[PDB]
């Protein structure tokens, strides 16, 4: 990929002065287009209630749960609503989870209990759920397929259950020469070392063009983009934030002069609080607001980035996902949320969202190509496959502040490399 | 009988000076602008997480996730502390469009 | 009149139009019909042969502090 | 030629007692970078060649790849004057080498070499790419 290359040449810079030494150009960026448009929100009125989202979710959501219990359990289909069931008659259901756990804290580290029941619950009743089902794995808020039969407690029983799936997904076109794209996240300028403080120095001189010999500045000529992910300033109590905003301003500055820099909001970062996070306003960057290749974003970020198209959060619903269940692994997490078609299935009952009416725009419409996350503890990737010729890298970014680590996307081989930063520190060999 | 008769201006968000057209910022005060929008923004972000931890407990409080809640019962503190924090918001959401918007949106 | 107020209240009832108490009597009926369910061709148009009275076009609890 | 730049560093180091790091010499002296890099080594390879043991001390910088547990990474450090040897050993492929800094009188940690390049950006803000390996094209100030 991107080191393979890095050494694919002479090494002049261990030498006395020169004449001319080499410069380059970067790389031209000739298509993009961003199509986060229902994340946008121009009129943002208040006043309603959250009825109007569960039922416009169930109303979209079923017919591409009908249409898979059928080809998954035989086209003998006994679909049927939840009132019109007869006692011990086998029977698919369709319906909405919710899980009702005791230590989950109302108004006046895991949340798991070992007792917590599930409920499919629909629009008209509600109905208790025992059987051959995970207890711990599951949510509230998944839209699911189910089989089974009314027994004699009025509680049912469960032999198979089905959720969504992938959505379909159009082929992308092949590139000529090989351009990288780097994802950074969380740099918790506020508070969090110095060592931190050398490795934003060394990343930032390292994309810039200003370290290393014609090899790297080769090789970092191609970086195309750069995605900022959120959580830009960690801040260690509200009641120090005033002063942060100067120098992100001064390090969006120095990003802005080369590249194209793409900037996301976060947990902590001066915004509102639900989930279509909305971008940033321009008062707060004097200096890094006179060139136009600095953008603004928000939450939800999808784009077109030369012809591959991507998708990310700041890693939100997937902690989220993470206190109120029992998976671990972060990656995990990220292809299940892929798996029940809703970026966000808890939303709104523990994290919070706009009262939207119309439409819930968090279902997956289609497939994308790349699809990141936020602020994870530790580097990941992988490549998954749909049922029909579907395919999915899937990337947790790391969080800069403690590891110091950085991902390159390749877009023709479609690979993720990672690429750590590390000065020496006050290291002495001799004691 | 004269209370109605006002609007159409709003004071200095800085040194509090009545004067004319809609800017947020007093022409002394002007410098000092992105430390006042930084400045309430952190309010509306606590008004936005007091809305929705409210307006989802009826919901569970009523039984049912997917019709519309009734309860008016006097002795909640839930009835009528679900009813302050739309205005809360409806004003603080309103003194934020003072500053322009952050962007474009018909793109 | 005295009919087509109780067109209106049965519109407002039904439960496979969706949960309506906090928007208008229109948006709610052009929200079913995106998504097809079945609007039926009267209630559209009562809210034509008026103009913008508060008793036609407005949700039946309009009023009542929930 | 030689004698200007041997003279400034000899004159910035020995005497003013100061911290040289290629990007100071490089807004100093209105030079490129890898040249500065060269100038650098110039003067060392001079100086210790001549009389092998002067009060100086160098830090030098080594990339290239790695693999740790079958991934391949991409390990970027900044190195003291002792440990060069076993670094470039441990390491895979080999990518850039160039020197970063020279000292007088020995530091604890890597502390001052970002205050160092902080400030001399901060009274020189106006220009960051002039002496940039990479001119973009698109990025000129528009709005
Ligand atoms: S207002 Fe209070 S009592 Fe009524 S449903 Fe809400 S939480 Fe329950
Ligand atoms: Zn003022």
């Amino acid at each position: 990929m991107f080191s393979e290359q890095a050494a694919q040449r002479a090494h002049t810079l261990l030498s006395p002065p020169s004449a001319n030494n080499a410069t380059f150009a970067r790389v031209p960026v000739a298509t993009y287009t961003n199509s986060s448009q229902p994340f946008r929100l121009g009129e943002r009125s208040f006043s309603r209630q959250y009825a109007h989202i569960y039922a416009t979710r169930l109303i979209q959501m079923r017919p591409f749960l009908e249409n898979r219990a059928q080809q998954h359990w035989g086209s003998g289909v006994g679909v049927k609503k939840l009132c019109e069931l007869q006692p011990e008659e086998k029977c698919c259901v369709v319906g909405t989870l919710f899980k009702a756990m005791p230590l989950q804290p109302s108004i006046l580290s895991k949340y798991i209990h070992p007792d917590d029941e599930l409920v499919l619950e629909d629009e008209l009743q509600r109905i208790k759920l025992k059987g051959t089902i995970d207890v711990s794995k599951l949510v509230t808020g998944t839209v699911l397929a189910v089989f089974g039969s009314v027994r004699d407690d009025g509680k049912f029983l469960v032999e198979d259950y089905c959720f969504a799936d992938l959505a379909p997904q159009k082929p992308a076109p092949p590139l000529d020469t090989d351009r990288f794209v780097l994802l950074v996240s969380g740099l918790g300028l506020g508070g969090g070392g110095g060592e931190s403080l050398l490795g934003t120095q060394l990343l930032v001189d390292v994309v810039t063009g200003q370290l290393g010999d014609e090899g790297e500045q080769c090789s970092a000529a191609h970086v195309s983009r750069v995605i900022l992910a959120g959580n830009l300033l960690s801040h260690s109590t509200q009641s120090a934030s005033v002063e942060a905003v100067k120098m992100l301003d001064e390090i969006l500055l120095q990003l802005s002069a080369s590249v194209p820099v793409d900037v996301m909001p976060g947990e902590f970062d001066p915004t509102n609080y639900t989930l279509p996070q909305q971008p940033l306003h321009p008062c707060m960057f004097p200096l890094a607001t006179a060139y136009s290749t600095l953008q603004l974003v928000t939450n939800p970020y999808q784009a077109t980035i030369d012809g591959v198209r991507f998708l990310g959060t700041s890693g939100q619903n997937v902690s989220d996902i993470f206190r109120y269940s029992s998976m671990e692994d972060h990656l995990e997490i990220l292809e299940w949320t892929l798996r029940v078609r809703h970026i966000s299935p808890t939303a709104p009952d523990t994290l919070g969202c706009y009262p939207f009416y119309k439409t819930d725009p968090f279902i997956f419409p289609e497939c994308p190509h790349v699809y990141f996350c936020g602020n994870t503890p530790s580097f990941g990737s992988k490549i998954i496959r749909g049922p029909e010729d579907q395919t999915v890298l899937l990337v947790t970014v790391p969080d800069f502040s403690a590891t110091q680590t950085a991902c390159l996307v390749n877009l023709r081989s479609l690979a993720c490399q990672p690429i750590s930063f590390s000065g020496f520190g006050a290291e002495d060999d001799d004691l | 009988g004269l209370l109605a008769f006002a609007k159409r201006r709003n004071c200095c968000i800085g040194c509090r000076t009545v004067l004319s057209h809609q800017g947020a910022v007093c022409e002394f005060c002007q410098p000092r602008e992105s430390e006042l929008y930084q400045k309430e923004v952190s309010h509306l972000n606590a008004l936005e997480e007091r809305f929705s931890r409210l307006w989802t407990q009826c919901q569970r409080c009523q039984g049912s996730l997917h019709e519309d809640v009734i309860c008016t019962s006097r002795d909640c503190p839930i009835f009528y502390m679900r009813k302050k924090v739309r205005k809360d918001l409806e004003d603080q959401e309103q003194l934020l469009r003072r500053f322009g918007p952050p962007g474009p949106e018909a793109w | 009149e005295e009919a087509e107020l109780e067109l209106l209240r049965q519109f407002d009832l039904a439960w496979q139009y969706g949960p309506c108490t906090g928007i208008t009597r229109l948006q709610r009926w052009c929200r079913a019909k995106q998504m097809g369910l079945e609007p039926p061709p009267e209630v559209w148009q009562v809210l034509k042969t008026h103009p913008g009275d508060p008793r036609f076009q407005c949700s039946l609890w309009h009023l009542y502090p929930l | 030629a030689d004698q200007l730049y041997l003279e400034n560093i000899d004159e910035f180091v020995t005497d003013q007692n100061k911290i040289v790091t290629y990007k100071w010499l490089s807004y100093t002296l209105g030079v490129h970078v890898n040249q500065a890099k060269q100038m650098l080594y110039d003067y060392v390879e001079r100086k210790r060649k001549e009389n092998s043991g002067a009060q100086l001390h160098v830090t030098y910088l080594v990339s290239g790849s790695l693999i740790q547990n079958g991934h391949s990474c991409h390990k970027v450090a900044v190195v003291r004057e002792d440990k060069l040897e076993a670094v470039k050993s441990k390491l895979a492929v080999t990518a850039s080498i160039h020197v970063y800094s020279i000292q007088k009188a020995m530091l604890k940690d890597s502390g001052p070499l970002f205050n160092t390049d902080y400030d001399i950006l901060k009274s020189n803000l106006q220009n960051c790419s002039k002496f940039s390996a990479i001119q973009c094209a698109a990025a000129v100030p528009r709005a």
